[PDB]
């Protein structure tokens, strides 16, 4: 048998056939759940975060139930990665987008003027 | 399987929900109510059987 | 004082830490299918670990919003970076550079040797090339994970160089909701003149500060490429944060009084009752284990909340405007600020005054001019070696005695010290 | 939530046969209920532990937040302070302090500018050969002469003597436009 630093077999010698076969746990990953809440709707939006995978990918992972928005609002549900979620009208439906830091804005720079 | 079972005031069941038909009970489940707010929560990982 | 110098420091504080969750049905009673009906038993000793773990994963990311979305306009980068001899390149980001981070924040990045949590470890890294024994895979195994933070290292730098370009471009006025354009001259002109001393100096002296500043820069820079040890307090959050979730795996050999700290073997070995024993011993090893790393974890998120209080006032307070306050922003006459993005933290730039040449001069408290006492204004008299003369306390500006700079009160009796002379 | 959790906490069985007492003691005699008796008590002191030490890591965070609450109504309710965003959004001028259920609510008044104009300005200004750089306050074109005004409202003064301090002559200081005082 074999062991790791936490005591757990990983590789046994197969008895017939001699042969070293490795153990690895079946469950890995995370999972999480977006809801716009029971009381609006019972539809859910699930993001695996170790998957490479209406699916949509983000940098925590590939978010599914939910479609995607290249319009920017504010954060109201706050997944990881600068990616957010709410519940807007498609009926409606959650839409994932990115977050929008603040509003644009430019001022000129000038040597001689001021503003008082 | 595991389920939740709901009594009213009076000794009787009126509803119940399977910890395993949809990831949304599921996490019922772990909260252990029947209505849940908006936002994002964390379940039990994925499982393979 | 008769002459001055330009300094810049640097002060590193952290903001936020990892963010990590814990799935307890597989750190402890990991795929048996058969302890997890004992699991249930012990009580929902999980939900409040996890929720305890939710709030500090919540907090962390309301520090980092506090600390740098403090400006609600998204000034642009002013695509000049040179406002009166000040060079303020190697500072505000290169439209012409790959990254999005100017030149500090990247040696900044390229200091601190994070673990590198990929927030993608799929099954099939985890799967091959075992041989490695990565520890982050190892720990995946088990139930522990590292949530990704909600603003990236992308949008921390735009706003940093947002804070910039308004403290460069609109100045001290952008503290309040509006910001109004002024040119660099002459705001270091008003910069220095809460200070204490006048605007003559600046009008006069321009290129001698601005080559100071730049001097100071660059030596800022070679600091930054050659000492070692700098992101010291930014690296420790990481090796205690790694450390941590390591010990909680290695704690999983532990046989907390049972036969062996392995199951598949007790319940190999032994029947459905005599195994219970075992494993409720383990169960509850295993969940004292996980309180304790929530405790400590908790434990540290108050530290680390503190400090990101801090950092933000020190921001509101440095970097939108000038402060007064002794040794709170830098070492020395505070005059502006530049904060640079870290990771975990925030490296904020203070440029100081601090006086360097000094000159003896006898003084006195007073002068009688014809029997009645001449108090000074503001300042000191002097004697400059000729007469007498009224200048400042932080650089040494001889004035001819007026009426103007000095306040007449009492007579010449009871001031101790009134050497005569005339106005 | 802490007491509801406390109290929902006592029907664990921790590795005992039952998790409610006087059913060990009814089934069993005085020697082997003792057992099952310590795990309970053990767990039960465990759960206190823990619900200790969470409330002293809240007190400490909530002891925190009422010296910052104390320092801001000694500093912005009992004068005008200075600092930059500390008390209100602006500049501070005063601040009224009302009672809230656990805690405190700070009402500040501030000043804030709401309208801009445009001027065109110099550094100094050279009178007959020497500078004049300004006492407090920048010079402005208002349009049709040179005038001097502070920095906060527009307010067009004539440029005199009195508003002005004399230092050095028009060469090393760069920008400046001639008028007269
Ligand atoms: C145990 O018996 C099995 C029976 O299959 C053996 O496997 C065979 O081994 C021979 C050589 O000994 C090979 O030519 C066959 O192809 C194998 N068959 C299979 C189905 O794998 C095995 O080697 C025996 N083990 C020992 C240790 O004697
Ligand atoms: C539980 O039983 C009660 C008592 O019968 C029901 O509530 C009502 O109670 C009033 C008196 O307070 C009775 O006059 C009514 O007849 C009851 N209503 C009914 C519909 O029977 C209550 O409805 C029962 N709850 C259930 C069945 O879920
Ligand atoms: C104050 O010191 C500065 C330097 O800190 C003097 O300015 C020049 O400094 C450079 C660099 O050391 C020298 O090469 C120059 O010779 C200096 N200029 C001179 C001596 O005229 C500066 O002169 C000093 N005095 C004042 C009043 O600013
Ligand atoms: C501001 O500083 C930057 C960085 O040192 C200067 O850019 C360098 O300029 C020198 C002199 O022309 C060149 O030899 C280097 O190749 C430039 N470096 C880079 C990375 O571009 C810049 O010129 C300075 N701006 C001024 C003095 O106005
Ligand atoms: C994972 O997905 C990304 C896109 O998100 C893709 O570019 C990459 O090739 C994938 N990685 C692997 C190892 O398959
Ligand atoms: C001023 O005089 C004192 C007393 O003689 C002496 O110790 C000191 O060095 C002098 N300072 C300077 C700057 O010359
Ligand atoms: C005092 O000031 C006069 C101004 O004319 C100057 O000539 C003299 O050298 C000064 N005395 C000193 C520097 O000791
Ligand atoms: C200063 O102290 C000395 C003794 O050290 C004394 O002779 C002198 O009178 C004092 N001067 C004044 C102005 O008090
Ligand atoms: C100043 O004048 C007074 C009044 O005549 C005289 O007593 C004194 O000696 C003079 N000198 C000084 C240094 O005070
Ligand atoms: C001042 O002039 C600039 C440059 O033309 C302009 O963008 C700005 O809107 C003007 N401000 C006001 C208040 O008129
Ligand atoms: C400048 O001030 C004068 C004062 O008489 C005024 O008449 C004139 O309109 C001003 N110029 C402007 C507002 O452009
Ligand atoms: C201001 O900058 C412009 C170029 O943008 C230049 O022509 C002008 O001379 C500068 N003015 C002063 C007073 O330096
Ligand atoms: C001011 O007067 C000086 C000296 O005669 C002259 O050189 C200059 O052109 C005049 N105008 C300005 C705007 O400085």
């Amino acid at each position: 048998f074999g062991r790791d630093v936490s005591d757990f077999t990983d590789s046994v010698r197969d008895p017939k056939t001699s042969e070293i076969l490795d153990i690895s746990p079946c469950s890995f990953g995370g999972v999480s759940v977006i809801t716009p809440g029971t009381n609006t709707s019972s539809e859910v939006a699930v993001l695996y975060q170790d998957v490479n995978c209406n699916v949509f990918q983000t940098q925590a992972g590939c978010l599914i139930g939910a479609e995607h928005v290249d319009t920017s609002y504010e954060c109201d549900i706050p997944i990881g990665a600068g990616i957010c979620a709410s519940y807007h009208t498609v009926q409606k439906s959650i839409v994932a987008y990115t977050m929008s830091l603040g509003a644009d804005s430019s001022i000129a720079y000038s040597n001689n003027t001021i503003a008082i | 399987t595991t389920f939740m079972l709901k009594y009213d005031e009076n000794g009787t069941i009126t509803d119940a929900v399977d910890c395993s038909q949809n990831p949304l009970a599921e996490l019922k489940c772990s909260v252990k109510s029947f209505e849940i707010d908006k936002g994002i929560y964390q379940t039990s990982n994925f499982r393979v059987a | 004082p008769t002459n001055f110098s330009i300094s810049i420091t640097t002060e590193v504080m952290p903001v936020s830490m990892a963010k990590t969750s814990v799935d307890c049905n597989m750190y402890i009673c990991g795929d048996s299918t058969e302890c997890a009906n004992l699991l249930l038993q012990y009580g929902s000793f999980c939900t409040q670990l996890n929720r305890a773990l939710s709030g500090i994963a919540v907090e962390q990311d309301r520090n980092t919003r506090e600390v740098f979305a403090q400006v609600k306009q998204m000034y642009k980068t002013p695509t000049l970076k040179d406002f009166g001899g000040f060079n303020f390149s190697q500072i505000l980001p290169d439209p012409l550079k790959p990254t999005k981070r100017s030149f500090i924040e990247d040696l900044l990045f390229n200091k601190v040797t994070l673990a590198d949590a990929g927030f993608m470890k799929q099954y099939g890294e985890c799967l091959g090339d075992i041989n490695a024994r990565d520890l982050i895979c190892a720990q995946k195994f088990n139930g522990l994970t590292v949530l990704p933070p909600l603003l990236t290292d992308d949008m921390i730098a735009a706003y940093t160089a947002a804070l910039v370009s308004g403290t460069a471009t609109a100045g001290w006025t952008f503290g309040a909701g509006a910001a109004l354009q002024i040119p660099f001259a002459m705001q270091m002109a008003y910069r220095f003149n809460g200070i204490g001393v006048t605007q003559n100096v600046l009008y006069e002296n321009q290129k001698q500060i601005a080559n100071q500043f730049n001097k100071a820069i660059s030596q800022i820079q070679e600091s930054l490429t050659t000492t070692s040890t700098a992101l010291g307090k930014l690296q420790d959050v990481v090796n205690q944060n790694a450390q941590a979730l390591n010990t909680l795996v290695k704690q999983l050999s532990s046989n907390f009084g049972a036969i062996s700290s392995v199951l598949n073997d007790i319940l190999s070995r032994l029947d459905k009752v005599e195994a219970e024993v075992q494993i409720d011993r383990l169960i509850t090893g295993r969940l004292q284990s996980l309180q304790t790393y929530v405790t400590q974890q908790l434990i540290r998120a108050a530290e680390i909340r503190a400090s990101a209080n801090l950092a933000a006032t020190k921001m509101s307070e440095c970097v939108l405007g000038q402060s007064k306050r002794v040794d709170f922003c830098g070492k020395g006459y505070h005059l502006m600020s530049f904060p640079q993005a870290a990771p975990h933290g925030v490296v904020f730039l203070h440029v100081t005054y601090v006086p360097s040449q000094e000159r003896n001069f006898t003084t006195a408290p007073a002068i009688c001019h014809e029997g009645k006492a001449y108090f000074p204004r503001e300042g000191v008299f002097v004697f400059n070696g000729t007469s007498w003369f009224i200048t400042q306390r932080n650089f040494f500006s001889p004035q001819i005695i007026t009426t103007d700079n000095t306040f007449v009160s009492g007579s010449c009796d009871v001031v101790i010290g009134i050497i005569n002379n005339t106005v």
